[PDB]
């Protein structure tokens, strides 16, 4: 068992903050770095993934009318509706190969090891998402990146959010069929409290013992370094504070 | 003729939508978006930069050699971005 940092950092009220501190903690990893586990919340938001334009995706008048942040990651899939009821976590990690097939099956099976704890019976999940059977919800959806050197995995899990939100952000060919996903998402998604009474902290620290039993490691927390909060307002400042960004126009680094 | 259309598609894992551009038979400009994973990620505006100008004929060609470059592109193949990006 080595050791690793536990990093409980989040700006609920700043998504777009949010997701830059993911990318400045994986963008200044070196290898051989003691690895990262995050945990977050974000307050009301759609988050779009790398390859995605806002426009295509989501409402953007009906987020603005109820206050719902648009923002978009760094890694693919994948538009989420997040709130205060979705445990965030990301694992960065030193990596010596490209397999992230093998880390994205490694995550689930720590998930999984995770909601054992908690007395219920998880199942991976193809690729990406974790569900409880039922004939299965899906509870939680994830994503990553690579690069040599590190890898970045990370995760929502659906503690007590309201699943009607889910649908009510997504972008409908003809609003006739508003109904036919919205029917169909309920159907296929869940929240943890359906299932077994916990609180977000309790699903969280299951998360930090079967994190640190399946992967070997240690996780003490620890605080920000200056060079990852420099990255971070950096990345805030130039990319993830911009329209441009957000609306999935720019796809380019501007470090 | 001048021609521009928009497709979604169903993948195994994701949704590629593509928007092309066509003046006859050569691509005027193309937008690849939507939900999949490509690394690494910035090769999908190699994928547009290879497509735009080439012939909406010699499609195949342009999706094979980008691949054969070496791009890992999760729950997508290869055939998945001929389908997405095929008209006729």
């Amino acid at each position: 068992h080595m050791e690793g940092r536990l990093l409980l950092l989040e700006t609920p009220g700043n998504t777009r903050m949010s997701l830059a501190y993911d990318e400045a903690i994986y963008r200044s990893f070196q290898y051989g770095d003691k690895p990262i586990l995050r945990f977050y919340r974000h307050d009301r938001s759609v988050i779009i993934g790398y390859f995605q334009v806002a426009e295509e995706e989501v409402d953007l008048d009906y987020m603005k009318k109820n206050g719902i942040m648009l923002a978009r990651r760094y890694t693919g899939g994948g538009a989420v509706y997040h709130d205060l009821g979705d445990l965030n976590f990301s694992v960065v990690r030193s990596s010596d190969d490209m397999d992230i097939t093998s880390m994205f099956r490694t995550m689930n099976e720590a998930v999984v090891n995770s909601l054992r704890i908690l007395g219920l019976d998880a199942r991976p999940g193809e690729l990406n998402d974790v569900s409880i059977p039922v004939g299965e919800k899906k509870i939680m959806g994830a994503a990553g990146a690579m690069r040599k050197g590190a890898k970045l995995w990370h995760a929502a899990m659906l503690v007590h959010t309201d699943l009607d939100m889910l649908s009510a952000v997504l972008k409908v060919p003809d609003e006739k069929f508003r109904d036919k996903i919205a029917k169909s998402t309920r159907e296929r998604v869940a929240n943890v409290t359906d299932f077994v009474d916990v609180s977000i902290d309790e699903v969280r620290n299951a998360l930090i013992r079967g994190f640190s039993e399946t992967l070997h490691i240690d996780f003490r927390e620890d605080t920000i370094t200056e060079k990852e909060e420099s990255l971070a307002r950096e990345l805030f400042d130039k990319k993830y504070s911009t329209e441009e960004w957000n609306m999935g126009l720019l796809r380019k680094e501007v470090v | 003729m001048h021609m521009m259309y928009s497709k979604n598609w169903k993948a195994k894992k994701g949704l590629i939508r593509v928007t092309l551009d066509l003046d006859g038979n050569r691509i005027k400009d193309i937008h690849i978006s939507g939900d999949f994973f490509m690394f690494p990620e910035d090769s999908i505006n190699r994928l547009e930069d290879m497509l735009r100008g080439s012939s909406i004929e010699k499609i195949n060609d342009i999706i094979r050699d980008f691949y054969n470059q070496g791009v890992i592109t999760p729950g997508v193949e290869p055939e998945d971005f001929i389908q997405a990006l095929r008209v006729i």
